[PDB]
């Protein structure tokens, strides 16, 4: 009964078997902006069904020796689908997003993942250089991997310097091989700006962390895939101008 | 109407609590389906399991206040956000400049860095001496030069003369000088941490200095000068202390794990990564 | 019983105490609500 | 003018003073408030949350595997697994959590507090545990018939993954000042013990050597008190 | 005498502070008020009032002719007449206007503004020009079939030789300060870009060439906040 | 041509959603903006230098130029002021003579 | 609810802030109203 | 500000005098009192 | 500068040491010659006396 | 990643073994004719 569960949102539709209840980040719902909070004059446009819904981005192969990944929301979907059409004619934006994240293996297979939505999320340069100056500065495209999601180099500090063990302040839920197939999360709208631009800006982070290492015997099937599942949520945009995707 | 489908809360609720909670006498407990002790850790939801459900209490009525924990008590305390050298008679100079931010180091930056969003008053406190720790009677001046306005190009400068920007004239024997300040932030809340870049355009991959600054949290300059039409010949330092009031802190984040190597970035040494623990011998000794 | 000496708000005291929790919003930030003496799943 | 007498404590900068200065900025109002969700208020409810907490240190696990701590199909019977200290603020596991961190910022703590433990194992393993909690006046247990003499727990891997053992509060004083060592050993909180109840059995072909998580955190009955400053981190000049 | 303490900020000047003095002047009234027309109460009056704006700047046009801009017939079509970004607080058209003058002396702002043209042409002359806001995000539009995805005005030229581009408040932030470049960028306002919608004709025995003169102003969400001192005036030595 | 401005609003031109705006106003009114003090005049006094021993001030608030600049956009000012003297040796060091 | 130290009432503080305008003098100076959705001439 | 004349007496430390001093700890409530047997308040029972 | 080091915290270990930033410890700066410096202290015992 | 701009669900292998995807009627028309081919492509539903 709390085991299987399904979702739906715009076209698309999920169902899990073995799925672990659903994670409300601090509790509260998506919303559209109240006419208080709003500052911008224009009117929003709410498109709902074509830009809300389900958006399913490729697939991660985790292996014994995997580090984890990473991902950065108004990034991935900005140049997929009509979400990220919308996003690079628009100059402000709004939005929560309903988050899942999936993992087959069988009985015989053993580890955990660690899913969690970090809002915020700034990656660090990695070196010991003290003069700002000289001091390494952790790319484009590390910081805003897109679609393709980035790796962790040392997924003990996070990239942020920062003990992964207080990961669990942050909502987050656990995939256990043994326990629940996939994990869920829905986030309401962060900031502290009731619109924000969609390129330049990335609100929150995922990190999909193997803390338990992933294990198994010979003969069982190796090619154990990662793939999740984003559903831009009760979405909003205004400044309607020509597409600036950078 | 004519058509159909245009025709179209949250979870809990906060509790005023005055005091720790208290204990209630239980008993045992034996009968089956009834297990406060399983949990499930996937589903993200900490352990609601209680002291009176485990194991047989007493009765217990707790009079230890929770006060001294809140984030406004929190906060209250004042900490160094930043030391200024003033030297008026080495060569030119004649003033000196400090930009804004309450990063320049540890203690307090750590205690901030907590939280992603904090919305806050401001008091900020002067010590100003001598190198050597000695006061002596001269007069000073500290300037507030709000973003956009012109720094000081020297001791005799026009800029000084302080129409709008607001100043604060004080002798160097006298007590500290205080001021409190309000949110000046064009945004809603100040944020320590902004993922993303202040401005479009293309973004290198070797120098991305650009990366993780938010304009919002820039709100200027403060300069220093000492007020006499020929230059004295002393050195000064100024330490700079700030209490931190009307406190909201909103989305907690872990502290800092690692040394920090910058001021404005969270760069830290990959090969020295600390650990943070006390390394043991083997398990199951305990000291 | 605070006092202020200036109009501006903001330069006042540490003002009024207040005790506040809701942890369980963080504690539990649940869609389905777990009842404390049963079984999760 | 109206006749006063100043007394000892002036013209002192007192830190944690509470007092009014005088504003800068005449008649300003600032930017207008939003919602913003996660407003916390105490770090009471920072505290209540179960974070990742180290057991295995060592020199040995790198990273990231000094998270977890093995267990294994044994050929002795009742034999130990692991164990550690349940000081909070003591140098150890507990500086891992993000309870120990934020009671280093306080000398004095009072309140249960509960481990929880979460078995990564494959759904095909099986075994039970037994987690004991012993108040002080020795060290450690050598055998477990000694440990069972504590407040314990005898658990099952089974679904529903997690445990949670509570250790209650349990102490002469009303609080435990979070320095240890030297003479402070007269505060320390107790030993918190993980045997084997029976041992961890695997069918053929399935991994037979799997790890348990552990977990920290603190009830409602757990406060502070006199905020002092943190000693975990450190400068070693201006930082540019 | 009462007890007193003295606190930090003791014997300091602020000059924002708002305190009173002794009266040099025992029994003094002064004298007495009369009615004078004009008197202003808040500078925000002060800014709805529309100036003069400059556009035409380079290094040519000597004083007068900076504050217009020329409309002409155009052999190929779809060109661009003038263009300008809508910063008040920065260098550039607004130096001109006594809104951007008074928001100089300030912060932030946060607002709608509004910018009129008036042609200046011949009573004969017939054309319609296609002024565009653009919220920020590019630099100016190359061709008006990009300039046209944003806010904008196709405006005829005939009686009430005037319009009103109104440009909407459109930011992220409640505010954006007056200082730009650098990394504030991210406050630039946008850009505003003044189109030939059709071209510009003329009957025979007529002057082709002719003048729009371009405005600006605030509205009444408009605001200010953050006092400071303007950077426009300088001073090297007393003035005798 | 008629020396009124434009009446034209937001509300008319495009369409907008409802904004109810709390930002203040006050920061702004003639009263707080000339609130804030300034350098009006600055004497220099030598009592050794010759026979000397006084030093005379005619009060005008041009002198120079930042407070003066406010000032001169207004016509017509009624108001009362307050008077702060900072007084210190040509090195900035203060000594205890009585002026 | 400020206060004066002295009998000279202007010795006092900035006394009571005021909200007034009337920009319509300096916007709108003209003898026949305009209506703001109506052609001017 | 509020007119004000000093008085002497200022500036002295009366090692008996009774008066305030700033608190160090802001919103600090301690350790609940429990019952002991024995309390004392005036030296005089302790003379009989 | 008087700084009080409640059990636990770490101890100046110099002049210039960052331990003197007091975040969180109290502390109080006084001039040498003004008034003597007084403060209230609470009842800090971990006990009931 | 093109597949999933159009309508789909997401299915889990378990106990209740079975899924149903339903195609929703999407045509521009009231009627498809069941007649493909040439110029009856017109027609088509689409690919699954
Ligand atoms: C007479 C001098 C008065 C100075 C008043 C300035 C008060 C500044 C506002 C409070 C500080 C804002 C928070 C600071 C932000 C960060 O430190 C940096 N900007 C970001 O790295
Ligand atoms: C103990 C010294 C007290 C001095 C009191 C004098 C106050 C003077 C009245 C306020 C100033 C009036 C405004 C000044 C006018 C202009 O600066 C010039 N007279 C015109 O160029």
């Amino acid at each position: 009964s709390d085991r299987v569960a399904q979702l739906t949102v715009g076209n698309s539709s999920i169902t899990t078997q073995e799925a672990a209840n659903i994670v409300l980040a601090y509790g509260e719902w998506p919303e559209y902006c109240p006419d208080t909070d709003a500052t911008a004059v224009d009117k929003p446009t709410r498109p709902d069904v074509s830009v809300n819904r389900f958006y399913t981005l490729d697939s991660k192969m985790w292996q014994e020796n995997s580090t984890g990944w990473y991902w950065k929301f108004p990034d991935v979907l900005n140049k997929t689908g009509v979400f990220g059409q919308n996003a690079q004619f628009h100059y402000l934006y709004r939005s929560g997003f309903c988050l899942h994240v999936q993992c087959n293996a069988s009985k015989f297979h053993q580890g955990a993942l660690l899913v969690a939505v970090i809002p915020e999320f700034v990656i660090a340069g990695r070196g010991s250089n003290t003069k700002p100056n000289e001091a390494p500065h952790p790319g484009f495209t590390t910081t805003f991997p897109g679609t393709t999601g980035a790796t962790f180099h040392d997924p003990y500090v996070l990239d942020s310097g920062v003990p992964l063990s207080q990961a669990l302040i942050y909502p987050h839920q656990w995939v256990n091989l043994r326990t629940n197939n996939c994990a869920t999360v829905i986030v309401p709208y962060i900031n502290a700006v009731p619109f924000d631009s969609a390129i330049n800006h990335s609100n929150f982070g995922l990190v999909v962390v193997p803390v338990s290492p992933l294990k198994y015997s010979s003969g069982a099937t190796t090619a154990i895939p990662i793939t999740i599942t984003i559903a831009p949520l009760n979405s909003e945009f205004g400044g309607l101008r020509q597409a600036v995707s950078q | 109407d004519p058509v159909e489908d245009i025709i179209h809360r949250a979870i809990s609720g906060a509790t005023n609590v005055e005091s720790a909670a208290d204990t209630t006498p239980s008993s045992h407990r034996l009968e089956t389906g009834r297990v406060p002790a399983l949990q499930a850790a996937e589903t993200g939801a900490t352990s609601n399991a209680t002291d009176e459900n485990m194991i047989e209490t007493r009765c217990v009525i707790n009079r230890n206040g929770v006060l001294e924990t809140t984030i406004n008590h929190f906060f209250s305390r004042s900490g160094l956000v930043g030391v200024v050298n003033l030297t008026d008679g080495g060569d030119t100079t004649g003033y000196a400049t400090w930009d804004i931010d309450i990063m320049g180091f540890v203690q307090l930056r750590r205690k901030c860095e907590m939280f992603t969003y904090m919305r806050f008053n401001a008091e900020f406190t002067f010590v100003t001496t001598t190198k050597s720790g000695e006061a002596r009677p001269y007069m000073l001046q500290y300037m507030y030069v709000p973003p956009g306005a012109p720094k000081p190009t020297g001791r005799d400068a026009f800029q000084w003369q302080t129409a709008t920007n607001p100043s604060v004239f004080v002798k160097l024997t006298d007590p500290p000088a205080q001021v409190s300040v309000p949110f000046m932030s064009p945004a809603s809340a100040y944020q320590w941490f902004y993922d993303g870049y202040p401005t479009f355009g293309q973004h290198p991959e070797t120098s991305n200095t650009t990366y993780g600054l938010c304009p919002n949290n820039m709100m200027g300059t403060f300069a220093v000068r000492v007020v006499s039409r020929e230059a004295s010949q002393l050195k000064l330092q100024t330490r700079v202390y700030m209490k931190l009031k009307h406190v909201r802190a909103w989305v907690p984040r872990p502290i800092r794990s690692q040394p920090y190597l910058l001021k404005n970035f969270p760069n830290y040494d990959s090969s020295k990564i600390t650990n943070s623990a006390r390394d043991r011998s083997s398990i199951k000794q305990a000291n | 019983t605070n006092i202020n000496y200036y109009k501006d708000s903001y330069a006042a005291s540490a003002t009024r105490q207040d005790f506040t929790q809701d942890p369980k919003k963080f504690t539990q930030p649940v869609l389905d609500s777990i009842r404390e003496l049963s079984a999760p799943l | 003018g109206i006749p006063a007498e100043l007394r000892p404590g002036t013209n002192q900068f007192l830190t944690t003073d509470d007092d009014t200065a005088a504003p800068i900025l005449p008649g300003f109002t600032p930017t207008p408030t939003i919602h913003i969700p996660g407003e916390v208020h105490s770090l009471l409810e920072l505290c209540r949350v179960e974070t990742i907490l180290e057991v295995n240190n060592t020199t040995e696990a790198t990273g990231l595997t000094r998270l977890l701590i093995p267990v294994s199909s044994q050929n002795k019977a009742d034999e130990l697994c692991a164990a550690f200290m349940v000081d909070p603020g003591r140098i150890g596991p507990w500086q891992s959590t993000l309870v120990g961190q934020i009671c280093r910022y306080y000398t004095q703590w009072s309140g249960s507090l509960k481990v929880t433990f979460m078995f990564t194992g494959s759904f095909m393993a099986t075994g039970k545990m037994l987690v004991a909690y012993s108040p002080p006046g020795s060290a450690q247990p050598a055998n477990r018939e000694t440990a069972m003499l504590g407040t314990h727990v005898i658990w099952d891997f089974g679904l529903q993954s997690s445990v949670s053992l509570v250790i209650p509060w349990i102490s002469n004083t009303h609080f435990r000042t979070a320095k240890t060592g030297g003479n402070y050993d007269y505060y320390t909180a107790g030993v918190v013990t993980l045997w084997y109840q029976t041992n961890y059995v695997v069918p053929p072909e399935t991994p037979g050597e799997a790890y348990i998580i552990a977990m920290g955190a603190a009830q409602d009955n757990f406060t502070l008190k006199i905020c002092k400053d943190t000693d975990e981190v450190t400068q070693q000049a201006v930082l540019q």
